[PDB]
């Protein structure tokens, strides 16, 4: 189900925040499992020093859509590798497309 | 140290 490379797992909103500014790459993204919130993804982006976080989980019908600012429907996927393989473009409602994967200790 | 994050 979560067939996700850049998932650091159970993280503080801290922690996917300090690893995206270290990286210092803009486009970098990963994964956090959103503690106020359990059972949603939270997926994290590198952008002139901070980091866009979009809430992304699993509907009853087994699909992934990701949930952005306003003005901007939520497209529903097959598989949640699909979604960033479609945020890696422009005009996909986001602050940035995708452009460096923050891999968990694989690098 | 402020706010990293913003969300949306």
């Amino acid at each position: 189900m979560d067939a996700v490379a850049v998932y650091h797992g159970k993280i503080s909103r801290e922690t996917g925040e300090k690893l995206l500014l270290a990286t210092g790459l803009d486009g970098s993204y990963l994964l956090r499992d959103s503690e106020s919130v359990p059972g949603v993804y939270c997926l994290c982006v590198l952008y002139h020093g901070y980091i866009y976080t979009y809430r992304v989980s699993q509907t009853e019908t087994g699909s992934w859509s990701a949930e952005t600012a306003p003005g901007v429907h939520k497209r529903y996927f097959r598989k949640i590798k699909n979604l960033i393989s479609a945020f890696q473009k422009p005009d996909q409602g986001i602050v940035i497309p995708l452009q460096y994967p923050v891999e968990k200790k694989s690098s | 140290r402020k706010s990293l994050t913003i969300y949306a």
